[PDB]
RNA sequence: AUCGAGAGGA
């Protein structure tokens, strides 16, 4: 629910959510990464 | 998207036989020995076997196709001999051998690592 | 980027060699000399150490994604 | 399947094959049928089209099936042939001193289709059994078919004196009741000339036979080559001191006789020739110098050449490359020509800025009196770039006016 | 005169000196992309059902 | 004090580094960039001409300054802010500055009643900015601080950021202007033609053409005419002499024939004096010009003037477009017709069209300021109305209103972004293929886009003569990288010291020269012009000297002094016709040359000394052209060059072939570009091969950029493990291929093994491709936004829901967050959901439009990217990552043009071995070399074996005479190997020996993107095109293949017909028509209802069911649609 | 958070050779295994969790690889030679993982090849003529020739066939070499004696 | 999705 994004400039963790301006609360950066999700991604080392 | 699995080498498939044995009817005493997922590695060994045995007329094999996992053995031997008996002995003959360089292989390593 | 871990062509580990590698070029030693202190004798190994290009030294320059 | 590849210039171009699912992600082609389509395995894609009914099935399968399309009506020879790997051995694996032990027989005979079985009688018994490549070929041979050809280093002497029938350099291929009675196999007796191997077999033996004929070359050829090998590197480029020595003093003498023609020019003691001015006279003979320089440089390359040469052995199986292209990489590579003529003068009465004024030397103009494994020094390469810039603009600019 | 058409397929080619000069050696995948209307007879009624 | 031969190697390499440490390899974009931003914005601004509008009171809108400040973005709230490249590309913003320009109205209405009111700092437009140019927020920054902004420091720039998308200004060759060129075309009324297309020197209208031509022999003798501009008739020379106030004939011919003694040139002169005697005075020339134009008047006064205003400001406008220029004008229009009778009396050769001499490339500079003149006029215009409507109405107007900025901005944008150049509304006139899209494939596909040249001749022509390699292009465009397509020699490359000049201002030189004993134009009686020399100056006749020879000495010792002559500044003395032309224009093509003493170099050793601290005593390049060592020649000064390959040139010999060498090579190998300086021993291998590998050297994978990590590109490969080559050459360390490389040092066998590597294959080690070896990894970028356009419907990411979307596919989209974007590390497969976009409609109230990977892909999700576009919706980039492991059908190449798909791989027991137990990773058929005569491939193997046995970096230099195939043998033998590079093997399969050695070693080995999961494609009933209901084009499409013309003529030469059918009827679009049996026309079918009716014959009974193809009927309609009546007739 | 993606990593860890020894034989294949997807009797578990907070790069080598078995290691951490670099970290980057090794052999992927090169060679002196030199003077000689140094290849043996074949086994680290050796013997009889029961199979079936 | 342009492959 919370959709936690990351700054690309200030690196900070802030949530938004929808129907909001993608906007970092620490230094109004406006390009936001998602983080890396927490499903199982297995790997065969080949 | 096309890539096999490594381990379809090796592995038989299910209701797939390791060995069959197929009655070559061009010439008397032939038999075609087709065996599945293996290679060059046996039927190498096992063709040079055979060619010790002088009831053996015919020893050879071949890997159909590289992408494909099986290997042929044809084996011809003498009318008072049968190439299921000539395969046989040929592998019997091969694990005795490489039981003696086991074992010998052994007693170097002792001889080596004491004096 | 990094180092590889076997040798493509013998499958000889050389990952754990690229940092003695450079240690003995800053102690003076010749490509080749470093190469054999290291007791990579066939060529190919030599051609793991003597042509890789550390590229994740310059990946390392660009801050994380996250701090 | 229809099996195709553009551009689909003749109706060999579009063949009937039959469907082998394999492992991975491509359209695998023997290696004989891709002269019909013109096909290398540089990147090239080819198209599957998938009869949907019937009709259409045996339709393809009646008229357009690759054994059907072996010989084509445009020439009344066939379309394909053997090639690369299999032409350079099976001209290596019929020459006279090919002896196969018992091991290595039964191994090829295991590649045989068309076997009855029978291991043939080697033809050495004492002191030890050997066979011979060519009792193995004439195994390969299908029918009773009969068959005179010449291998390419067939003297041309050799039919006048004696030996004619005891050929000793085991040239003048004769198959017998379809054994390869003598000679050494190559492009001439395997490849898509008329009268050769392949044909006389489609002609007496039908299509189905010479399918079989098709793969049963490669495929025992290849796994000879197995033990044979073939390769090519640095040692088959190089040449002995003394042919060295022979080519530099060839393009020495055929420079100082360039000299000569350009001093006889200059001082008005060239007389011009009927039909041609006094300039395409003096360039006629300047040509005409620098031609017979590179002829000669190689033959001096040619006959420097070992029997062990790996390129000697894929220009005599005919598999690929030519007499020029050994010149070309050990002795001289020779004129560079713009439109048919020697390098033009670009500048002003300069083909370069490295030369003086009014020029007209050989290698001020575009002569490359070094070879590939000698090197081009820089006015060679520029000049030779400027005669290979030629050949691609010919490549791409007859492809519209020729498809129209 | 000329138009795209189904059962269709496309990809590089690459030797094999194992196949017949009348053999061409195809993927799986456009084999299983690629379909042949097979009609049902008594004769192989077994086999089309079993496919 | 001198350079001796055995430290040359150094010196020069040494020197050459200190060249690419000044200048780089992409300094033409940037400095063509500069002077566009520093002078030509200015220039284009000022010579606009005021626009005075009154009804009264007037306003007159004087341009006066320019400030370009740097790149910022404007955000909704306004608040402006430095934008950053790297944020350009991933917000899909335009890397632009805003350009305001100082604006001056003056009030006058009456009685001295004035006053000016001046308007700082106008926002006139917005330009995009050439990034790493002065102009650009990187500049000047170190490597630190571009790491810091997420920039690669190896990142060359030269390109622009428009709408995040790289794109790069290709230069446009065109002919030089202001020279006369005399042709003579084999098919055509005239004999020799002599054009001169002028341009005055700050360009503000284009290329007038004026030709001088003869016609062609067959009244009595041979008449000169002169074609000149926006007149469309022929003209004599003589009447255009008289128009220009020279009636007497003498007059004219003191003008043309500058020496009298010489008869022939008077016989040829002749005709043209007897053609025009009617006409005797300058008005009855003027309308005889007047009345053969296009635009007669009927009365002769306006025809008069009309004629004035075109001799004055059409005919030769370089000349000077003043009034009062006639005499000058006149000079040169006899030079014309002189050049034209010394080529017509075989005194002087005819000009060559290829010579690059005569050739200038158009570069980003040039290229914008032509943008910039037609833009800023519409500008100017549309304030011109604006204004207008105003002061009509009697009463002042706000000029911020008036300019209206989007004609500079959308403008510049749109023609950088499409690459058509021109007016967007002219876009069939505009020519495209300038301004690309950089690629981004690998550092040498970068570098060599944004070093490319461009030969507007266009493909469809097949002459070859400008496609052909002239001999003009040594050193200046590399003779080997060009496309072997359909655009053979017209797509070129720089080499790798070749520098465009950038333009400079004549200004100087002609003060020196009036300073100096140059005689002016005007100043001078014909009589002199016979022995004295001509001089030319950006190709206007500007006056005549006594002594050339020490005026070139002059002029070459100011140029070397860095004095009033710039160093790009050409002067050519032209000896045996007394021409001395100077050039300081934009786009002539040059490079660097060691000057050359009476038989020595300049370059001493204390020069070498002091590069070698290079790093510490600041002496750089332009210290070394300072010092008057080294200087820029171009190609049309080269012509008066005598070069030196070698210093070993200028030694003494047994016979010396000059022995007055002017200049020498820095060294050969700079000939070659930056894909062909990438080939090792190139001079040992067939020259198509070269070609063919400066061409793969593009598609090769490695790691296109440093900072790949933080790029959201459409496509992007990157090699796992990257290495150097063994086998090197010296450009490489400037092309920073050792940094960035696109291969792998692979242990090739050429060798005949299984027949699986036969025509153009390789077999591949399965055991190194186990290991990583030649893997790479496959970045997408998926972008998707949600567009508010109105209230009528807008998009929006969210989680699509199987009640109320409709056009939902089957597919599950649990994948997806709340956000309605997926998350990073979730693994994809073919046809999967990344973005779950909703539309509202107008399954109810929202349509899904959610965006899929594309079909047979699986990847990972490597990252997403959420940001705001230029407008401010929500904009979404998403990077999914697929590991991609070589396979049989990939494609490989080595650096010698041999390319080949991987026919198989072996695992390492069943690939041959050596005695040590070293297996090839890649066994290459033997039957690709000798044909191919690649035998570069081959010395690269050996080197490469020595140095990895020995421990450096082989020299694969092209002409090095130190380094030659024995030296390589020799010192392999002292490895322990056969000195030839062969070992014996043996057959992995049984272990025996292979009779024959096998020719193993190191050789670099490139991965191209050409793929096989990335080509293989098939069909089976799939999507349709709407139009004709025949498959689709394309793999993304799941289109069909197209049977063309040529398999509708093989098949039929196979006489297949049912096969034929079903290809072209059964297979691509069956279809059923119905057609009255009398007129033969479609009828219309009711099958539901059993009725068919033919409205045409008013029939129900007689029609007829008709199997045609979809196309068939839709080109029946088509006809139809025509008038014309196909009636399908079927008795 | 490293600047090596997932596969990246992941392809590398399979590389590192572990400690093979006396574990090897005693594993099942999970093919084999009874159990669910593992089991430590037929998987070993690995756990790497490396973070860095200090302002140098942090090497995550080998060495961070812990074990639940003490007998199935790294071979650089067993107990001179460096461990082998996984990734190299920058502040701020972290790396926290979880691996399963398995039994396989080089048939399957090369990362289960246990050796480093086999030197294999037979006849040093081309008495065979299995290889017919050009120029036999030309090629160096073997380390196991027996002629003096004018004598470039034994004279032909017409009676002769290969034996006295010389061994070179390196080893990567997982198994000794003459653990290798015995292993690869033992090997290779059971693919026998496997072949030798299916044929007695169908012999009798027959 | 269409149209165009460009870049490529054989
Ligand atoms: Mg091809
Ligand atoms: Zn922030
Ligand atoms: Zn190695
Ligand atoms: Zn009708
Ligand atoms: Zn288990």
């Amino acid at each position: 629910q919370p959709m936690i994004y990351i700054c690309g400039e200030c690196h900070t963790e802030n949530e938004i959510k929808s129907r909001d301006p993608i906007r970092c609360r620490e230094c109004g950066y406006r390009i936001m990464y998602k983080k890396r999700t927490k499903r199982l991604v297995v790997f065969d080392a080949r | 998207m096309n890539a096999p699995p490594a381990f379809e080498s090796f592995l038989l498939f299910e209701g797939e036989k390791k060995i069959t044995i197929n009655k070559d009817t061009k010439v008397p005493n032939a038999c075609l020995f087709t065996i599945n997922k293996e290679d060059h590695t046996l039927g190498n060994i096992i063709k040079s076997q055979l060619l010790k045995d002088p009831q053996v007329l015919f020893a050879g094999y071949k890997v159909p196709h590289p992408l494909e996992h099986k290997i042929i053995i044809r084996v011809q031997t003498t009318p008072d001999y049968s190439p299921q008996e000539a395969f046989t002995n040929a592998i019997t003959d091969l694990i005795s051998e490489l039981s003696l360089l086991e074992e010998r292989f052994r007693v170097a390593i002792k001889d080596k690592q004491e004096g | 980027m990094i180092i590889p871990v076997r040798c493509f062509t013998c499958g000889k580990i050389v990952g754990n060699k690229w940092e003695a590698y450079l240690g003995l070029l800053q102690a003076e030693y010749t490509e080749g000399d470093a190469l054999d202190a290291l007791g990579l004798k066939r060529y190919c190994c030599r051609r793991m150490l003597l042509a890789h290009v550390d590229l994740i030294e310059k990946l390392l320059n660009y801050a994380p994604l996250e701090k | 399947v229809i099996f195709n590849r553009q551009p689909t210039l003749h109706k060999m171009s579009m063949m009937g094959h039959r469907v082998r699912i394999l492992p991975w992600s491509t359209f695998r082609l023997n290696l004989s049928v891709t002269t019909p389509y013109n096909a290398d395995f540089d990147g090239d894609e080819m198209n599957l089209h998938l009869p949907q009914s019937l009709e259409t099935r045996a339709e393809i399968q009646e008229l357009a099936m690759v054994p059907r399309m072996i010989v084509t009506p445009q020439s009344n020879r066939p379309v394909m042939g053997i090639v690369q790997d299999t032409l350079t051995a099976v001209r290596k694996f019929t020459k006279r001193d090919v002896f196969l032990e018992r091991g290595e027989v039964m191994n090829l005979l295991m590649f045989l289709s068309t076997w009855d079985g029978k291991v043939p009688q080697p033809a050495i018994l004492k002191p030890r059994p050997l066979w011979t490549g060519k009792q193995i070929f004439s195994l390969i041979i299908p029918g009773h078919i009969n068959c005179i050809r010449t291998h390419s280093t067939h003297p041309d002497d050799e039919d006048s004196g004696p030996y004619k029938h005891i050929s000793p350099g085991d040239t003048k291929v004769v198959v017998e009741n379809g054994e390869l009675i003598m000679g050494i196999l190559c492009k001439k007796s395997l490849g898509t000339s008329a009268g050769s191997l392949v044909h006389i077999s489609y002609l007496e033996m039908g299509h189905d036979i010479t399918r079989l004929f098709y793969s049963n070359i490669q495929t025992v050829i290849n796994n000879w080559l197995l033990i044979e090998g073939h390769t090519i590197g640095i040692g088959d480029s190089i040449a002995d001191s003394k042919t060295y020595q022979d080519i530099q003093n060839t393009i020495k003498k055929a420079k100082q006789d360039v000299i000569e023609v350009i001093e006889k020019a200059h001082n008005n003691e060239l007389e011009p020739t009927p039909g041609n001015t006094l300039r395409q006279t003096f360039e006629n003979q300047v040509n005409r110098i620098l031609n017979d320089a590179r002829d000669k440089t190689g033959s001096s390359a040619q006959k420097s050449l070992s029997e062990y040469n790996n390129f000697k052995s894929m220009v005599v199986s005919g598999a690929k490359g030519s007499k020029i292209n050994i010149s070309q990489v050990i002795a001289v590579v020779g004129q560079q020509n713009v439109e048919g003529k020697r390098i033009p003068f670009g500048f002003k009465h300069r083909t370069l800025p490295h030369f003086i004024k009014d020029d007209y030397g050989p290698e001020s103009r575009g002569f490359v009196e070094n070879s590939y494994l000698a090197g081009l020094t820089p006015t060679e390469f520029f000049f030779h770039a400027m005669g290979g810039r030629e050949g691609l603009i010919d490549t791409a600019v007859k492809t519209a006016e020729t498809g129209y | 005169m000329g138009k795209r058409v189904d059962f269709s397929a496309r990809t590089v080619i690459t030797p094999d000196p194992n196949l017949s000069i009348d053999q061409v050696g195809v993927p799986r995948s456009i084999a299983a992309n690629m379909t042949f209307a097979e009609i049902v007879t008594p004769f192989n009624i077994d086999r089309l059902q079993e496919l | 004090d001198e350079i001796t031969p055995d430290l040359w190697q150094e010196a020069c390499w040494i020197v050459i580094s200190s060249y690419f440490d000044e200048k780089g390899l992409v300094r033409q974009q940037l400095d063509s960039f500069d002077e566009f931003i520093q002078m030509s914005v200015q220039r284009i601004v000022e010579d606009a001409p005021p626009i005075d509008l009154q009804a009264p009171p007037r306003y007159l809108l004087k341009f006066e300054q320019i400030y370009l400040s740097k790149p910022t973005h404007w955000e909704r709230d306004g608040a402006p802010s430095p934008m950053m490249p790297n944020e350009a590309r991933l917000r899909n913003l335009t890397y632009s500055a805003p350009l305001y320009v100082d604006i001056t109205k003056t009030v006058i209405k009456e009685g001295e009643e004035q006053l000016q009111t001046q308007h700082q700092k106008t926002f006139i437009g917005k330009i995009p900015i050439m990034l790493r140019s002065t102009y650009c927020l990187l500049n000047g920054l170190t490597d630190r601080d571009l790491c810091e902004l997420n920039e690669c420091p190896l990142d060359p720039g030269g390109y622009f950021i428009i709408n995040g998308s790289e794109k790069v200004l290709i230069a446009q060759e065109k002919m030089a202007t202001n020279t006369v060129y005399v042709f003579a075309k084999k098919d055509s009324k005239y004999a020799y033609t002599g054009e001169c297309r002028s341009c005055l020197e700050n360009s503000s209208r284009p290329t007038s053409t004026i030709w001088v031509s003869m016609l062609a022999r067959g009244a009595i003798g041979q008449r000169i005419v002169a074609t000149l501009p926006y007149i469309k008739q022929e003209v004599p020379i003589i009447i255009v002499f008289r128009a220009l106030g020279f009636v007497s004939d003498r007059d004219i011919l003191e003008h043309i024939i500058y020496d009298f003694e010489d008869p022939e040139m008077m016989e040829m002169v002749k005709p043209s004096l007897d053609e025009a005697f009617v006409i005797q005075e300058q008005n009855v020339a003027l309308n005889f010009i007047g009345s053969r134009g296009a635009k007669p008047g009927v009365t002769k006064e306006k025809r008069i003037k009309y004629a004035k205003e075109v001799l004055q400001k059409e005919m030769l406008p370089h000349v000077g477009v003043s009034d009062f220029c006639e005499t000058k004008k006149a000079y040169f229009l006899g030079y014309m017709v002189h050049r034209l009778l010394l080529a017509a009396l075989g005194r002087r050769e005819l000009d060559d069209r290829d010579h690059y001499g005569n050739k200038r490339l158009d570069l980003a500079g040039p290229l914008l300021a032509f943008l910039f003149r037609g833009m800023f006029k519409n500008l100017l215009k549309e304030v011109r109305i604006y204004a207008q409507k105003f002061i009509d109405r009697g009463k002042d107007f706000n000029l911020e209103l008036a300019i209206k900025t989007r004609i500079i901005s959308d403008g510049l944008k749109y023609s950088l972004a499409t690459g058509n150049w021109g007016d967007q509304k002219k876009a069939h006139q505009a020519r495209a293929g300038v301004s690309q899209v950089l690629n981004r494939l690998t550092f040498a596909s970068t570098l060599s886009h944004l070093r490319r040249l461009n030969s507007p001749i266009g493909r469809d022509g097949k002459l070859a003569k400008p496609r052909q390699l002239h001999n003009t292009l040594w050193g200046m465009v590399c003779p080997a990288e060009t496309p072997e397509g359909h655009a053979v020699g017209l797509v070129k490359n720089l080499a790798l010291m070749a520098y465009i000049s950038v333009g400079s201002q004549p200004s100087p030189i002609l003060e020196f020269l009036e300073e100096w004993s140059m005689e002016n134009l005007e100043e001078i009686s014909p009589a002199a012009i016979a022995d004295a020399t001509k001089i030319f100056v950006n190709g206007c006749w500007v006056g005549i000297h006594k002594d050339p020879e020490q005026l070139m000495n002059t002029l070459r010792k100011l140029r070397r002094q860095m004095d009033i002559i710039v160093s790009e500044v050409s002067m050519i003395r032209d000896i045996r016709e007394r021409e001395i032309r100077i050039y300081t224009d934009a786009g002539r093509i040059c490079r660097p040359l060691l000057i050359v003493e009476k038989q020595k170099l300049l370059l001493k050793k204390r020069h070498i000394d002091q590069l070698k601290e290079r790093e510490y005593n600041n002496y750089s390049w332009q210290d070394l052209v300072a010092s008057g060592v080294v200087e820029y020649i171009d190609t049309l000064e080269e012509e008066t060059v005598m070069l030196a390959m070698t210093p070993d040139d200028l030694q003494e010999k047994e016979v010396a072939y000059c022995s007055t060498y002017t200049h020498c090579e820095i060294h050969p190998s700079m000939i070659l570009g930056v894909c062909a300086s990438i080939i090792p021993f190139p001079d040992h291998n067939q020259s198509p091969r070269n070609t063919y590998q400066s061409a793969m050297g593009k598609q090769a994978m490695g790691v296109y950029i440093t900072n790949f990590h933080v790029r959201m590109d459409t496509l992007a490969h990157v090699l796992y493990y990257p290495q150097k080559p063994l086998v090197t050459t010296r450009s490489m360390e400037y092309l920073r291929f050792r940094e960035l490389p696109a291969g792998i040092n692979s242990i090739v066998a050429i060798a005949s093994y299984t027949g699986y590597n036969q025509e153009d294959s390789v077999i591949m080690n399965r055991s190194a491709v186990d290991r990583g070896f030649f893997r790479s990894v496959f970045y997408r970028s998926y972008k998707e936004q949600e567009s508010k356009k109105g209230f009528d419907q807008e998009e929006v990411f969210e989680k699509p829901t199987r009640e109320t979307c409709q056009g939902m596919r089957h597919a599950i989209y649990d994948k997806l967050d709340d956000d309605g974007l997926i998350a990073p590390g979730v693994r994809v497969s073919g046809d999967d959901v990344i973005i779950g976009k909703t539309v509202t409609l107008p399954r109810y109230t929202k349509r899904d439009c959610s965006t899929f990977l594309r079909t047979s892909e699986t990847g990972i999700v490597d990252q997403v990217m959420v940001t705001l576009n230029q407008e401010g919706y929500k904009f979404c980039k998403i990077r999914v990552r697929s590991v991609r492991i070589p396979q049989i059908g990939d494609k490989f190449a080595s650096r010698h043009g041999q390319k080949g798909t991987c026919g198989i791989q072996y695992r390492q027991e069943d690939m041959p071995f050596t005695c040590e137990g070293i297996t090839p990773d890649i066994i290459i058929n033997p039957h690709a070399i000798p044909s191919r005569m690649t035998i570069g491939h081959l010395i690269e193997c050996l080197q490469g074996k020595v140095s990895a046995n020995k421990g450096e970096i082989g020299d694969a230099t092209p002409f090095n005479d130190a380094v030659n195939v024995q030296k390589i043998s020799n010192l392999l033998s002292d490895y322990g190997y056969h000195l030839r590079g062969n070992e014996v093997l043996y057959n992995g399969f049984t272990g025996r020996k292979i009779t024959s050695q096998i020719f193993i070693g190191p050789t670099y080995y490139q991965r191209l993107k050409h793929m096989v999961d990335d080509k293989i494609h098939s069909r089976a009933r799939g999507p349709i095109q709407i139009l004709n209901r025949q498959p689709m084009e394309g793999r993304s499409r799941d289109g069909g293949l197209r049977f063309g013309e040529m398999e509708r003529d093989c098949q039929i030469a196979h006489g297949a017909a049912q096969f034929l059918r079903e290809r072209l009827f059964e297979a691509s679009d069956p279809y059923q028509v119905h057609v009255c049996n009398l007129c033969g026309i479609m009828a219309i079918a009711n099958t539901r209802t059993h009725t068919y009716e033919c409205r045409g014959c008013r029939n129900k009974t007689q029609i007829s069911l008709v199997r045609m193809p979809y196309a068939c009927k839709l080109l029946f309609q088509e006809l139809m649609s025509m008038s014309i009546a196909p009636r399908m007739m079927s008795v | 958070s490293s600047v090596l993606h997932d596969e990246f990593i992941a392809h590398r860890l399979g590389l590192i050779p572990l400690t093979s020894d006396d574990i090897v034989d005693k594993l099942q294949y999970s093919r084999d295994c009874t159990c669910e997807e593992f089991c430590p009797e037929c998987s070993v578990e690995f756990t790497l969790d490396v973070r860095c907070n200090e302002d140098q790069t942090r090497h995550v080598t080998s060495r961070d690889l812990i074990s639940n078995s003490p007998r199935v290691i790294p071979v650089t951490s067993r107990n001179e030679q460096d461990d082998i670099l996984i990734v190299k970290l920058r502040k701020g980057q972290e790396l926290r993982l979880r691996a399963y090794a398995k039994k396989g052999f080089g048939k399957e992927h090369a990362k289960w090849n246990p050796t480093a090169g086999v030197a294999f060679e037979y006849d040093p002196d081309n008495a065979l003529r299995h290889t017919v030199y050009p120029k036999p003077e030309e090629w160096p000689k073997s380390e196991y020739s027996e002629l003096d140094e004018d004598e470039s290849q034994a004279p032909y043996d017409p009676n002769g066939k290969p034996e006295r074949f010389y061994y070179n086994v390196e080893s990567c680290g997982s198994l000794r070499p003459e653990t290798i050796v015995l292993s690869a013997l033992s090997g290779l009889k059971k693919k026998l004696s496997d072949l030798q029961t299916q044929l007695s199979h169908e012999i009798q079936s027959d």
